């Protein structure tokens, strides 16, 4: 007769990925043109 | 009374003196500035490999 309970991690070093990793599809996304708001910042700084 | 008759000449002479002092000081403290901005680029070589 054996009766006990255990809980184990998903060892995220090995497993834990295999997902979408929402970094991508957003880092390759507008991060450049949104950064390009340097144009507007320069505009406001000129009149500042 | 004789001394209080001073206002006649001291008040407006002093007022005009302060007027000329202001009209010279405002022009004298102009503190002119001139500035410009550019967005020149900086290039750093990236190894092709």
């Amino acid at each position: 007769d054996i009766n006990f309970y255990t809980r184990q991690v998903i060892d995220p070093r090995l497993c834990g990925g295999l997902a979408f990793s929402p970094k991508l599809n957003l880092f390759r996304y507008l991060d450049a043109m949104s950064l390009s708001w340097n144009r507007s910042r320069l505009k406001i700084s000129r009149a500042t | 009374s004789l001394w209080l008759s001073f206002r006649y000449e001291i008040m407006p002479l002093y007022y005009q003196s302060q007027d000329v002092l202001d009209v010279i000081a405002n022009s004298t403290s102009e503190f002119m500035t001139s500035r410009d901005f550019v967005a020149k680029a900086i290039n750093i070589g990236i190894p092709l490999e």
